[PDB]
Protein backbone atom coordinates (compact mmCIF):
# COMPACT_ATOMS: atom_id res chain seq x y z
CA UNK A 1 0.00 0.00 0.00
CA UNK A 2 2.98 2.31 0.34
CA UNK A 3 3.70 2.34 -2.55
CA UNK A 4 1.25 6.10 -2.71
CA UNK A 5 0.90 8.81 -0.62
CA UNK A 6 -1.35 7.23 1.81
CA UNK A 7 0.02 4.37 4.24
CA UNK A 8 -0.29 2.86 7.78
CA UNK A 9 -3.83 1.63 7.34
CA UNK A 10 -4.74 -1.73 5.86
CA UNK A 11 -7.16 -3.01 8.16
CA UNK A 12 -9.35 -0.41 7.01
CA UNK A 13 -8.93 -0.88 2.86
CA UNK A 14 -9.26 -4.71 3.33
CA UNK A 15 -13.29 -4.69 4.34
CA UNK A 16 -13.90 -1.35 2.09
CA UNK A 17 -12.56 -3.28 -0.54
CA UNK A 18 -14.37 -6.15 -0.37
CA UNK A 19 -17.79 -5.33 0.94
CA UNK A 20 -17.83 -2.45 -2.20
CA UNK A 21 -15.53 -2.95 -4.35
CA UNK A 22 -15.72 -7.09 -5.43
CA UNK A 23 -17.84 -6.85 -7.78
CA UNK A 24 -15.18 -3.91 -9.66
CA UNK A 25 -12.81 -6.31 -10.51
CA UNK A 26 -14.03 -9.52 -11.77
CA UNK A 27 -15.18 -9.96 -15.34
CA UNK A 28 -17.94 -8.63 -16.70
CA UNK A 29 -19.63 -11.26 -18.34
CA UNK A 30 -20.40 -13.44 -14.53
CA UNK A 31 -21.54 -10.16 -13.33
CA UNK A 32 -24.11 -9.63 -15.31
CA UNK A 33 -24.66 -13.00 -15.78
CA UNK A 34 -25.64 -12.73 -11.37
CA UNK A 35 -27.41 -9.48 -12.42
CA UNK A 36 -26.12 -7.57 -9.18
CA UNK A 37 -26.19 -4.17 -9.16
CA UNK A 38 -22.90 -1.87 -7.67
CA UNK A 39 -22.59 -0.25 -4.15
CA UNK A 40 -24.15 3.47 -4.13
CA UNK A 41 -22.53 4.94 -1.43
CA UNK A 42 -19.83 4.44 1.73
CA UNK A 43 -19.16 6.36 4.88
CA UNK A 44 -16.01 7.73 6.47
CA UNK A 45 -15.94 8.91 10.17
CA UNK A 46 -12.72 9.60 12.26
CA UNK A 47 -11.28 12.85 14.37
CA UNK A 48 -9.78 15.49 12.31
CA UNK A 49 -6.68 15.25 10.39
CA UNK A 50 -6.31 11.81 10.34
CA UNK A 51 -6.09 11.35 6.48
CA UNK A 52 -9.43 11.34 5.30
CA UNK A 53 -8.99 13.62 1.91
CA UNK A 54 -6.52 12.04 1.15
CA UNK A 55 -8.11 8.25 1.18
CA UNK A 56 -10.87 9.91 -0.59
CA UNK A 57 -8.78 11.07 -3.83
CA UNK A 58 -7.00 7.87 -3.75
CA UNK A 59 -10.03 5.68 -3.70
CA UNK A 60 -11.08 7.44 -7.08
CA UNK A 61 -8.00 7.72 -8.61
CA UNK A 62 -7.83 3.90 -8.13
CA UNK A 63 -10.91 3.32 -10.35
CA UNK A 64 -9.89 5.35 -13.49
CA UNK A 65 -12.93 7.36 -12.79
CA UNK A 66 -13.07 11.68 -13.99
CA UNK A 67 -12.20 14.28 -12.01
CA UNK A 68 -13.25 14.74 -8.05
CA UNK A 69 -16.15 17.46 -7.30
CA UNK A 70 -14.90 19.02 -3.98
CA UNK A 71 -18.18 20.24 -2.32
CA UNK A 72 -18.18 22.22 1.20
CA UNK A 73 -21.34 21.69 3.10
CA UNK A 74 -21.62 24.84 5.02
CA UNK A 75 -21.28 27.11 1.47
CA UNK A 76 -23.83 25.39 0.20
CA UNK A 77 -26.67 27.37 2.83
CA UNK A 78 -27.87 30.55 1.91
CA UNK A 79 -30.50 33.07 3.02
CA UNK A 80 -32.98 33.08 -0.25
CA UNK A 81 -35.35 30.42 -0.59
CA UNK A 82 -34.74 27.94 -2.97
CA UNK A 83 -30.81 28.29 -4.22
CA UNK A 84 -29.76 25.28 -2.00
CA UNK A 85 -31.15 23.12 -3.99
CA UNK A 86 -30.13 24.51 -6.96
CA UNK A 87 -26.53 24.24 -5.52
CA UNK A 88 -27.84 20.66 -4.65
CA UNK A 89 -28.46 19.83 -8.00
CA UNK A 90 -25.58 21.44 -9.79
CA UNK A 91 -23.91 18.42 -9.00
CA UNK A 92 -25.66 15.89 -10.86
CA UNK A 93 -26.44 17.84 -14.21
CA UNK A 94 -23.16 16.12 -15.74
CA UNK A 95 -23.67 12.65 -14.76
CA UNK A 96 -27.49 12.57 -15.67
CA UNK A 97 -25.88 14.12 -19.45
CA UNK A 98 -23.39 11.65 -19.95
CA UNK A 99 -25.60 8.57 -18.76
CA UNK A 100 -28.34 10.23 -21.28
CA UNK A 101 -26.00 10.32 -24.15
CA UNK A 102 -23.91 7.17 -23.86
CA UNK A 103 -26.79 4.66 -22.48
CA UNK A 104 -25.21 2.57 -20.30
CA UNK A 105 -21.81 2.57 -21.72
CA UNK A 106 -20.50 5.23 -19.13
CA UNK A 107 -17.69 5.70 -16.75
CA UNK A 108 -17.93 6.31 -13.34
CA UNK A 109 -18.02 9.37 -11.18
CA UNK A 110 -17.48 10.41 -7.70
CA UNK A 111 -18.60 13.46 -5.26
CA UNK A 112 -16.50 14.21 -1.91
CA UNK A 113 -18.96 15.63 -0.06
CA UNK A 114 -17.25 17.86 3.77
CA UNK A 115 -19.19 17.88 7.07
CA UNK A 116 -22.60 16.28 5.95
CA UNK A 117 -23.26 16.35 9.55
CA UNK A 118 -24.56 20.11 9.15
CA UNK A 119 -27.25 19.20 6.10
CA UNK A 120 -28.55 16.69 7.61
CA UNK A 121 -30.65 16.22 10.95
CA UNK A 122 -33.56 14.49 11.95
CA UNK A 123 -36.70 16.04 10.66
CA UNK A 124 -39.45 17.32 13.50
CA UNK A 125 -42.70 14.61 13.54
CA UNK A 126 -44.45 16.97 15.53
CA UNK A 127 -46.92 19.18 13.33
CA UNK A 128 -45.04 22.52 13.30
CA UNK A 129 -42.23 21.50 14.95
CA UNK A 130 -40.12 20.81 11.31
CA UNK A 131 -36.92 21.20 11.12
CA UNK A 132 -35.63 24.65 9.61
CA UNK A 133 -33.16 22.86 6.98
CA UNK A 134 -35.45 19.96 5.79
CA UNK A 135 -35.95 21.30 2.19
CA UNK A 136 -31.88 20.54 1.59
CA UNK A 137 -32.39 17.07 3.30
CA UNK A 138 -35.84 16.10 1.11
CA UNK A 139 -33.42 17.39 -1.88
CA UNK A 140 -30.76 15.17 -1.52
CA UNK A 141 -33.32 12.27 -0.12
CA UNK A 142 -34.93 12.80 -3.46
CA UNK A 143 -31.55 13.01 -5.94
CA UNK A 144 -29.72 10.44 -4.09
CA UNK A 145 -32.36 7.77 -5.01
CA UNK A 146 -35.68 8.86 -6.68
CA UNK A 147 -37.82 7.64 -9.38
CA UNK A 148 -35.15 7.94 -11.97
CA UNK A 149 -32.38 5.83 -12.48
CA UNK A 150 -28.42 6.64 -11.73
CA UNK A 151 -25.61 3.82 -12.63
CA UNK A 152 -23.16 5.73 -13.03
CA UNK A 153 -22.41 7.52 -10.05
CA UNK A 154 -20.45 7.01 -6.20
CA UNK A 155 -21.26 9.00 -3.38
CA UNK A 156 -18.58 9.06 -0.33
CA UNK A 157 -19.48 11.63 2.83
CA UNK A 158 -17.35 12.51 5.46
CA UNK A 159 -17.96 14.10 8.97
CA UNK A 160 -16.98 14.08 12.84
CA UNK A 161 -20.41 13.89 14.38
CA UNK A 162 -21.98 10.09 13.10
CA UNK A 163 -25.03 10.43 15.41
CA UNK A 164 -26.84 13.27 13.96
CA UNK A 165 -26.99 11.38 10.76
CA UNK A 166 -30.76 11.21 10.16
CA UNK A 167 -31.40 7.56 9.92
CA UNK A 168 -33.62 7.37 6.67
CA UNK A 169 -30.04 8.22 4.86
CA UNK A 170 -27.64 5.16 6.15
CA UNK A 171 -30.36 2.38 5.13
CA UNK A 172 -28.54 -0.42 2.76
CA UNK A 173 -30.12 1.64 -0.10
CA UNK A 174 -28.00 4.24 0.21
CA UNK A 175 -24.55 4.60 1.63
CA UNK A 176 -24.84 1.10 2.91
CA UNK A 177 -20.87 0.90 4.57
CA UNK A 178 -19.13 2.61 7.14
CA UNK A 179 -15.43 3.02 8.36
CA UNK A 180 -13.06 4.64 10.77
CA UNK A 181 -10.08 6.01 11.24
CA UNK A 182 -8.39 6.38 14.41
CA UNK A 183 -5.30 7.62 15.81
CA UNK A 184 -2.32 6.29 14.07
CA UNK A 185 0.07 4.09 16.24
CA UNK A 186 3.96 4.10 17.00
CA UNK A 187 4.37 1.99 13.86
CA UNK A 188 2.04 4.00 11.30
CA UNK A 189 4.16 7.23 12.77
CA UNK A 190 7.20 5.85 11.68
CA UNK A 191 5.49 4.80 8.05
CA UNK A 192 4.62 8.58 7.71
CA UNK A 193 7.67 9.65 9.02
CA UNK A 194 9.39 7.31 6.72
CA UNK A 195 6.95 8.15 3.74
CA UNK A 196 7.64 12.39 4.13
CA UNK A 197 11.69 12.06 4.69
CA UNK A 198 11.88 9.78 1.68
CA UNK A 199 12.90 13.04 -0.24
CA UNK A 200 15.62 13.72 2.46
CA UNK A 201 16.85 10.52 2.54
CA UNK A 202 17.41 10.22 -1.14
CA UNK A 203 18.58 13.49 -1.78
CA UNK A 204 21.15 13.26 1.22
CA UNK A 205 19.62 15.85 3.30
CA UNK A 206 19.36 13.39 6.42
CA UNK A 207 22.04 12.60 8.98
CA UNK A 208 23.03 9.61 10.20
CA UNK A 209 22.18 10.90 14.32
CA UNK A 210 18.91 11.47 13.51
CA UNK A 211 17.38 8.35 13.96
CA UNK A 212 13.26 8.02 12.86
CA UNK A 213 12.37 4.56 14.70
CA UNK A 214 13.52 6.34 18.00
CA UNK A 215 12.17 9.95 17.11
CA UNK A 216 9.12 7.81 16.79
CA UNK A 217 8.50 7.19 20.39
CA UNK A 218 8.75 10.93 21.08
CA UNK A 219 5.76 11.51 19.45
CA UNK A 220 2.53 9.29 21.60
CA UNK A 221 -0.53 10.97 20.14
CA UNK A 222 0.66 12.96 17.21
CA UNK A 223 -1.25 13.53 13.74
CA UNK A 224 -0.23 13.26 10.05
CA UNK A 225 -1.41 16.87 9.48
CA UNK A 226 0.88 17.76 12.40
CA UNK A 227 3.81 15.62 11.71
CA UNK A 228 4.23 17.76 8.19
CA UNK A 229 3.53 20.52 10.13
CA UNK A 230 6.63 19.60 12.49
CA UNK A 231 8.91 18.49 9.70
CA UNK A 232 8.31 21.77 7.78
CA UNK A 233 8.83 24.01 10.73
CA UNK A 234 11.93 21.70 11.06
CA UNK A 235 13.21 22.70 7.80
CA UNK A 236 12.08 25.99 8.42
CA UNK A 237 14.16 26.67 10.86
CA UNK A 238 17.16 24.68 9.90
CA UNK A 239 16.99 27.12 6.88
CA UNK A 240 17.04 30.34 9.01
CA UNK A 241 20.08 28.85 11.28
CA UNK A 242 22.07 28.24 8.30
CA UNK A 243 21.80 31.49 6.84
CA UNK A 244 22.31 33.29 10.82
CA UNK A 245 25.60 30.92 11.17
CA UNK A 246 26.87 30.58 7.87
CA UNK A 247 26.95 34.84 7.54
CA UNK A 248 28.75 34.77 10.90
CA UNK A 249 32.57 33.46 9.16
CA UNK A 250 33.64 33.30 5.99
CA UNK A 251 33.47 29.45 5.29
CA UNK A 252 32.39 27.45 2.20
CA UNK A 253 28.85 27.41 2.02
CA UNK A 254 29.01 23.79 0.83
CA UNK A 255 29.94 22.66 5.11
CA UNK A 256 27.24 24.62 6.20
CA UNK A 257 24.22 23.54 3.65
CA UNK A 258 25.15 19.97 4.67
CA UNK A 259 24.55 20.88 8.41
CA UNK A 260 20.84 21.65 7.70
CA UNK A 261 21.27 17.59 8.53
CA UNK A 262 21.42 18.42 12.82
CA UNK A 263 18.96 16.52 14.73
CA UNK A 264 19.07 19.93 16.90
CA UNK A 265 16.54 21.02 14.61
CA UNK A 266 14.13 18.07 15.05
CA UNK A 267 14.01 18.74 18.38
CA UNK A 268 13.62 22.64 18.33
CA UNK A 269 10.69 21.96 15.78
CA UNK A 270 9.67 19.80 18.28
CA UNK A 271 9.53 22.18 21.04
CA UNK A 272 9.03 25.22 19.33
CA UNK A 273 5.91 25.66 17.59
CA UNK A 274 4.41 21.96 17.25
CA UNK A 275 1.46 22.30 19.83
CA UNK A 276 -0.83 19.20 19.30
CA UNK A 277 -4.13 19.27 20.18
CA UNK A 278 -4.44 15.59 21.29
CA UNK A 279 -1.61 15.26 23.59
CA UNK A 280 0.09 16.81 27.04
CA UNK A 281 0.04 20.34 27.09
CA UNK A 282 3.16 21.84 29.32
CA UNK A 283 2.29 25.86 29.40
CA UNK A 284 -0.30 25.71 31.73
CA UNK A 285 1.10 24.05 34.74
CA UNK A 286 3.12 27.29 35.38
CA UNK A 287 -0.30 29.24 35.64
CA UNK A 288 -1.88 26.06 37.77
CA UNK A 289 1.28 25.68 39.97
CA UNK A 290 3.76 28.97 40.63
CA UNK A 291 6.54 27.83 43.58
CA UNK A 292 6.00 24.02 43.14
CA UNK A 293 5.62 21.87 45.89
CA UNK A 294 7.39 22.42 49.57
CA UNK A 295 7.28 19.25 52.31
CA UNK A 296 6.05 21.89 54.96
CA UNK A 297 4.67 18.43 56.38
CA UNK A 298 4.03 14.60 55.68
CA UNK A 299 0.14 14.61 54.50
CA UNK A 300 1.85 16.13 50.87
CA UNK A 301 3.87 12.51 51.04
CA UNK A 302 0.47 10.65 51.88
CA UNK A 303 -1.43 12.62 49.44
CA UNK A 304 1.00 11.64 46.63
CA UNK A 305 0.85 7.78 47.58
CA UNK A 306 -2.41 8.19 47.22
CA UNK A 307 -2.50 9.55 43.85
CA UNK A 308 0.10 7.26 42.82
CA UNK A 309 -2.00 3.87 44.24
CA UNK A 310 -5.15 5.19 42.25
CA UNK A 311 -2.96 5.70 38.69
CA UNK A 312 -1.77 2.41 39.16
CA UNK A 313 -5.18 0.80 39.89
CA UNK A 314 -6.78 2.60 37.20
CA UNK A 315 -3.59 1.41 34.54
CA UNK A 316 -3.64 -1.93 35.58
CA UNK A 317 -7.67 -3.06 36.37
CA UNK A 318 -9.47 -4.92 33.87
CA UNK A 319 -13.18 -4.59 35.57
CA UNK A 320 -13.00 -1.51 36.58
CA UNK A 321 -11.83 0.98 33.42
CA UNK A 322 -13.51 3.79 35.37
CA UNK A 323 -11.83 5.46 38.32
CA UNK A 324 -12.61 8.55 40.08
CA UNK A 325 -11.43 10.73 43.19
CA UNK A 326 -12.73 13.15 45.42
CA UNK A 327 -10.26 16.34 46.60
CA UNK A 328 -11.40 18.73 49.48
CA UNK A 329 -10.11 20.50 52.24
CA UNK A 330 -10.50 24.35 54.05
CA UNK A 331 -10.20 27.36 51.53
CA UNK A 332 -7.48 28.23 50.68
CA UNK A 333 -5.34 24.75 51.28
CA UNK A 334 -4.15 24.24 47.49
CA UNK A 335 -5.95 21.88 46.21
CA UNK A 336 -5.36 22.61 42.46
CA UNK A 337 -1.65 22.61 42.53
CA UNK A 338 -1.71 19.12 44.18
CA UNK A 339 -4.19 17.94 41.65
CA UNK A 340 -2.53 19.08 39.15
CA UNK A 341 0.53 17.47 40.05
CA UNK A 342 -0.82 13.95 40.21
CA UNK A 343 -1.87 14.30 37.00
CA UNK A 344 1.48 15.50 35.83
CA UNK A 345 2.66 12.63 37.60
CA UNK A 346 0.00 10.13 36.02
CA UNK A 347 2.62 9.85 32.77
CA UNK A 348 -0.15 9.53 30.67
CA UNK A 349 -0.40 10.62 27.20
CA UNK A 350 -3.48 12.85 26.85
CA UNK A 351 -4.21 14.99 29.64
CA UNK A 352 -6.47 18.09 29.56
CA UNK A 353 -7.74 20.53 32.57
CA UNK A 354 -11.25 21.89 32.35
CA UNK A 355 -11.44 25.39 34.67
CA UNK A 356 -14.46 27.17 34.60
CA UNK A 357 -11.96 30.78 34.00
CA UNK A 358 -12.46 29.92 30.43
CA UNK A 359 -16.32 30.44 30.77
CA UNK A 360 -16.89 34.01 32.07
CA UNK A 361 -20.06 34.78 31.27
CA UNK A 362 -21.22 31.37 29.11
CA UNK A 363 -24.98 30.74 29.23
CA UNK A 364 -25.52 26.79 30.87
CA UNK A 365 -25.90 25.63 27.71
CA UNK A 366 -22.49 26.25 26.43
CA UNK A 367 -20.67 25.04 29.32
CA UNK A 368 -22.79 21.79 29.01
CA UNK A 369 -21.40 21.77 25.20
CA UNK A 370 -18.17 22.67 26.85
CA UNK A 371 -18.38 20.08 29.02
CA UNK A 372 -19.76 17.43 26.28
CA UNK A 373 -17.06 18.46 23.81
CA UNK A 374 -13.89 17.80 26.47
CA UNK A 375 -15.46 14.50 27.58
CA UNK A 376 -15.65 13.38 23.71
CA UNK A 377 -12.65 14.45 22.96
CA UNK A 378 -11.18 12.84 25.76
CA UNK A 379 -12.84 9.35 24.67
CA UNK A 380 -10.62 8.99 21.73
CA UNK A 381 -7.34 8.29 23.21
CA UNK A 382 -6.54 5.09 24.89
CA UNK A 383 -6.14 6.64 27.79
CA UNK A 384 -7.14 10.15 30.13
CA UNK A 385 -6.76 12.23 33.20
CA UNK A 386 -9.25 15.03 33.51
CA UNK A 387 -9.67 17.33 36.23
CA UNK A 388 -12.21 18.86 37.12
CA UNK A 389 -11.55 21.99 39.24
CA UNK A 390 -13.74 23.77 41.85
CA UNK A 391 -17.26 22.43 40.69
CA UNK A 392 -19.12 24.96 43.43
CA UNK A 393 -18.28 27.64 41.06
CA UNK A 394 -19.54 25.62 37.81
CA UNK A 395 -22.89 25.34 39.28
CA UNK A 396 -23.35 28.73 41.11
CA UNK A 397 -23.43 27.90 44.27
CA UNK A 398 -24.65 31.05 46.43
CA UNK A 399 -25.69 30.62 50.20
CA UNK A 400 -28.60 32.55 49.78
CA UNK A 401 -31.41 30.58 48.51
CA UNK A 402 -30.08 28.23 47.72
CA UNK A 403 -29.44 28.37 43.76
CA UNK A 404 -27.53 26.39 41.36
CA UNK A 405 -27.97 25.59 38.01
CA UNK A 406 -29.45 21.80 37.42
CA UNK A 407 -28.42 20.97 34.29
CA UNK A 408 -25.39 21.52 34.54
CA UNK A 409 -25.25 19.53 38.06
CA UNK A 410 -27.52 16.54 35.87
CA UNK A 411 -24.59 16.38 32.83
CA UNK A 412 -21.98 16.08 35.59
CA UNK A 413 -23.94 13.38 37.58
CA UNK A 414 -24.40 11.39 34.15
CA UNK A 415 -21.52 12.07 32.72
CA UNK A 416 -19.58 10.71 35.98
CA UNK A 417 -20.91 7.12 35.60
CA UNK A 418 -20.47 6.49 30.87
CA UNK A 419 -18.04 4.15 30.46
CA UNK A 420 -15.87 4.78 27.44
CA UNK A 421 -15.69 1.82 24.93
CA UNK A 422 -13.93 -1.80 24.84
CA UNK A 423 -10.35 -1.52 26.06
CA UNK A 424 -10.23 2.09 26.75
CA UNK A 425 -9.72 3.38 30.20
CA UNK A 426 -10.23 6.82 31.58
CA UNK A 427 -9.54 9.05 34.84
CA UNK A 428 -11.52 11.61 36.75
CA UNK A 429 -9.66 14.04 39.65
CA UNK A 430 -12.34 16.72 41.11
CA UNK A 431 -11.18 19.43 43.30
CA UNK A 432 -13.92 21.18 45.30
CA UNK A 433 -13.96 23.26 48.81
CA UNK A 434 -17.74 22.25 50.10
CA UNK A 435 -18.03 18.58 50.95
CA UNK A 436 -21.19 19.02 53.03
CA UNK A 437 -23.65 20.69 50.43
CA UNK A 438 -21.90 18.19 47.64
CA UNK A 439 -23.12 15.40 49.94
CA UNK A 440 -26.56 16.98 50.41
CA UNK A 441 -27.37 17.05 46.64
CA UNK A 442 -26.46 13.37 47.04
CA UNK A 443 -23.51 13.35 44.91
CA UNK A 444 -20.98 12.31 47.08
CA UNK A 445 -22.39 8.92 46.87
CA UNK A 446 -21.34 9.10 43.12
CA UNK A 447 -17.82 9.55 43.65
CA UNK A 448 -15.94 6.07 44.41
CA UNK A 449 -13.41 7.68 47.09
CA UNK A 450 -12.46 10.73 49.17
CA UNK A 451 -9.05 12.19 50.28
CA UNK A 452 -8.38 14.67 53.09
CA UNK A 453 -5.96 17.23 53.12
CA UNK A 454 -5.56 19.46 56.44
CA UNK A 455 -3.84 22.76 57.00
CA UNK A 456 -1.04 23.81 58.93
CA UNK A 457 -1.29 22.33 62.85
CA UNK A 458 1.63 23.51 65.15
CA UNK A 459 3.95 26.62 65.01
CA UNK A 460 7.06 23.95 63.91
CA UNK A 461 5.49 23.30 60.99
CA UNK A 462 4.97 27.17 60.28
CA UNK A 463 9.07 27.64 61.17
CA UNK A 464 9.88 24.71 58.81
CA UNK A 465 7.60 26.54 55.91
CA UNK A 466 9.60 29.38 56.87
CA UNK A 467 13.00 28.09 56.62
CA UNK A 468 12.16 26.56 53.31
CA UNK A 469 10.72 29.49 52.05
CA UNK A 470 14.25 31.60 53.24
CA UNK A 471 12.79 35.22 53.68
CA UNK A 472 13.85 35.53 57.49
CA UNK A 473 16.96 35.23 59.45
CA UNK A 474 18.25 33.49 61.80
CA UNK A 475 17.71 35.97 64.79
CA UNK A 476 14.32 36.65 63.51
CA UNK A 477 13.55 33.26 63.33
CA UNK A 478 14.41 32.56 66.84
CA UNK A 479 12.54 35.36 68.07
CA UNK A 480 8.80 34.15 65.48
CA UNK A 481 9.94 30.22 67.57
CA UNK A 482 9.62 31.71 71.19
CA UNK A 483 7.17 34.16 70.28
CA UNK A 484 4.97 31.49 68.83
CA UNK A 485 5.82 28.99 70.53
CA UNK A 486 2.55 27.68 71.59
CA UNK A 487 0.89 24.68 69.09
CA UNK A 488 -2.26 27.03 68.48
CA UNK A 489 -1.53 28.08 64.76
CA UNK A 490 -3.78 27.84 61.69
CA UNK A 491 -3.27 29.25 58.52
CA UNK A 492 -3.49 28.78 54.91
CA UNK A 493 -0.07 28.36 52.34
CA UNK A 494 -1.56 30.86 50.09
CA UNK A 495 -2.40 32.90 53.09
CA UNK A 496 0.91 32.79 54.42
CA UNK A 497 2.76 33.59 51.05
CA UNK A 498 -0.07 36.99 50.78
CA UNK A 499 0.98 37.67 54.84
CA UNK A 500 4.62 37.21 53.97
CA UNK A 501 4.69 39.65 50.94
CA UNK A 502 2.92 42.09 52.57
CA UNK A 503 5.37 41.95 55.76
CA UNK A 504 7.98 42.51 53.22
CA UNK A 505 6.53 46.15 52.31
CA UNK A 506 7.27 46.98 55.90
CA UNK A 507 10.45 49.32 57.17
CA UNK A 508 13.10 47.10 57.61
CA UNK A 509 13.67 47.52 61.56
CA UNK A 510 9.41 47.60 61.90
CA UNK A 511 8.97 43.97 60.39
CA UNK A 512 8.31 41.64 63.10
CA UNK A 513 6.53 43.18 65.03
CA UNK A 514 3.56 43.76 61.99
CA UNK A 515 3.98 40.62 60.71
CA UNK A 516 3.26 39.37 64.07
CA UNK A 517 0.20 41.36 64.92
CA UNK A 518 -0.99 40.18 61.22
CA UNK A 519 -0.97 36.55 62.27
CA UNK A 520 -2.64 37.35 65.57
CA UNK A 521 -5.38 39.40 64.13
CA UNK A 522 -6.25 36.45 61.45
CA UNK A 523 -8.01 33.30 62.53
CA UNK A 524 -5.88 31.06 65.17
CA UNK A 525 -8.30 28.41 65.97
CA UNK A 526 -10.55 26.20 63.88
CA UNK B 1 -37.34 32.98 8.43
CA UNK B 2 -36.54 33.09 4.94
CA UNK B 3 -35.49 36.39 3.02
CA UNK B 4 -38.85 36.97 0.85
CA UNK B 5 -38.53 37.23 -2.39
CA UNK B 6 -37.48 40.50 -4.89
CA UNK B 7 -38.68 42.60 -7.19
CA UNK B 8 -36.94 42.28 -10.83
CA UNK B 9 -34.24 44.68 -10.46
CA UNK B 10 -35.41 46.89 -13.92
CA UNK B 11 -34.55 46.22 -17.65
CA UNK B 12 -31.43 47.94 -18.82
CA UNK B 13 -31.98 48.73 -22.72
CA UNK B 14 -29.35 47.06 -24.95
CA UNK B 15 -29.81 46.19 -28.35
CA UNK B 16 -27.16 45.06 -30.94
CA UNK B 17 -27.87 43.41 -34.25
CA UNK B 18 -25.55 43.27 -37.52
CA UNK B 19 -24.30 47.27 -38.64
CA UNK B 20 -20.87 46.62 -38.13
CA UNK B 21 -20.15 44.97 -41.67
CA UNK B 22 -23.09 46.03 -43.32
CA UNK B 23 -22.36 49.72 -43.28
CA UNK B 24 -18.81 49.13 -43.80
CA UNK B 25 -20.00 47.45 -47.12
CA UNK B 26 -22.34 50.32 -47.86
CA UNK B 27 -19.05 52.25 -47.77
CA UNK B 28 -16.59 50.64 -49.81
CA UNK B 29 -19.51 51.22 -52.80
CA UNK B 30 -20.14 55.16 -52.24
CA UNK B 31 -15.65 55.35 -52.31
CA UNK B 32 -15.55 54.24 -55.73
CA UNK B 33 -18.65 55.78 -56.58
CA UNK B 34 -16.87 59.00 -55.58
CA UNK B 35 -13.62 57.92 -57.44
CA UNK B 36 -15.45 57.45 -60.79
CA UNK B 37 -17.11 60.60 -60.55
CA UNK B 38 -14.08 62.11 -60.40
CA UNK B 39 -12.18 60.30 -62.85
CA UNK B 40 -15.29 61.79 -65.55
CA UNK B 41 -14.13 65.06 -65.53
N1 LIG C 1 2.97 21.72 49.31
C1 LIG C 1 2.12 22.60 48.78
N2 LIG C 1 0.80 22.32 48.80
C2 LIG C 1 -0.06 23.20 48.27
N3 LIG C 1 0.20 24.38 47.71
C3 LIG C 1 1.51 24.64 47.70
C4 LIG C 1 2.52 23.83 48.21
N4 LIG C 1 3.76 24.42 48.03
C5 LIG C 1 3.48 25.55 47.44
N5 LIG C 1 2.15 25.75 47.21
C6 LIG C 1 1.53 26.91 46.57
O1 LIG C 1 0.19 26.93 46.98
C7 LIG C 1 -0.51 27.71 46.00
C8 LIG C 1 -1.97 27.38 46.14
O2 LIG C 1 -2.60 27.43 44.84
P1 LIG C 1 -4.12 27.81 44.68
O3 LIG C 1 -4.33 29.27 44.72
O4 LIG C 1 -4.65 27.12 43.42
O5 LIG C 1 -4.80 27.09 45.92
P2 LIG C 1 -6.23 26.48 46.27
O6 LIG C 1 -6.30 26.32 47.79
O7 LIG C 1 -6.51 25.27 45.48
O8 LIG C 1 -7.20 27.68 45.88
P3 LIG C 1 -8.59 28.32 46.32
O9 LIG C 1 -8.32 28.92 47.71
O10 LIG C 1 -8.83 29.46 45.33
O11 LIG C 1 -9.67 27.29 46.32
C9 LIG C 1 0.04 27.16 44.69
O12 LIG C 1 0.16 28.28 43.83
C10 LIG C 1 1.48 26.75 45.05
O13 LIG C 1 2.31 27.80 44.57
N1 LIG D 1 -1.95 8.33 6.66
C1 LIG D 1 -1.51 9.40 6.01
N2 LIG D 1 -0.70 9.23 4.94
C2 LIG D 1 -0.26 10.31 4.29
N3 LIG D 1 -0.50 11.59 4.54
C3 LIG D 1 -1.30 11.74 5.60
C4 LIG D 1 -1.83 10.72 6.37
N4 LIG D 1 -2.62 11.24 7.38
C5 LIG D 1 -2.55 12.53 7.22
N5 LIG D 1 -1.77 12.91 6.15
C6 LIG D 1 -1.50 14.26 5.69
O1 LIG D 1 -2.33 15.14 6.40
C7 LIG D 1 -2.42 16.37 5.65
C8 LIG D 1 -3.72 17.06 5.98
O2 LIG D 1 -4.79 16.08 6.01
P1 LIG D 1 -6.04 16.32 5.05
O3 LIG D 1 -5.64 16.00 3.65
O4 LIG D 1 -6.61 17.67 5.33
O5 LIG D 1 -7.07 15.21 5.57
P2 LIG D 1 -8.22 15.34 6.68
O6 LIG D 1 -9.54 15.40 5.98
O7 LIG D 1 -8.10 14.12 7.54
O8 LIG D 1 -7.91 16.60 7.43
C9 LIG D 1 -2.24 15.97 4.18
O9 LIG D 1 -1.21 16.76 3.59
C10 LIG D 1 -1.85 14.49 4.23
O10 LIG D 1 -0.76 14.20 3.38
Amino acid sequence: FEKMGIGGLDKEFSDIFRRAFASRVFPPEIVEQMGCKHVKGILLYGPPGCGKTLLARQIGKMLNAREPKVVNGPEILNKYVGESEANIRKLFADAEEEQRRLGANSGLHIIIFDEIDAICKQRGSMAGSTGVHDTVVNQLLSKIDGVEQLNNILVIGMTNRPDLIDEALLRPGRLEVKMEIGLPDEKGRLQILHIHTARMRGHQLLSADVDIKELAVETKNFSGAELEGLVRAAQSTAMNRHIKASTKVEVDMEKAESLQVTRGDFLASLENDIKPAFGTNQEDYASYIMNGIIKWGDPVTRVLDDGELLVQQTKNSDRTPLVSVLLEGPPHSGKTALAAKIAEESNFPFIKICSPDKMIGFSETAKCQAMKKIFDDAYKSQLSCVVVDDIERLLDYVPIGPRFSNLVLQALLVLLKKAPPQGRKLLIIGTTSRKDVLQEMEMLNAFSTTIHVPNIATGEQLLEALELLGNFKDKERTTIAQQVKGKKVWIGIKKLLMLIEMSLQMDPEYRVRKFLALLREEGASP
Amino acid sequence: SMAEDADMRNELEEMQRRADQLADESLESTRRMLQLVEESK
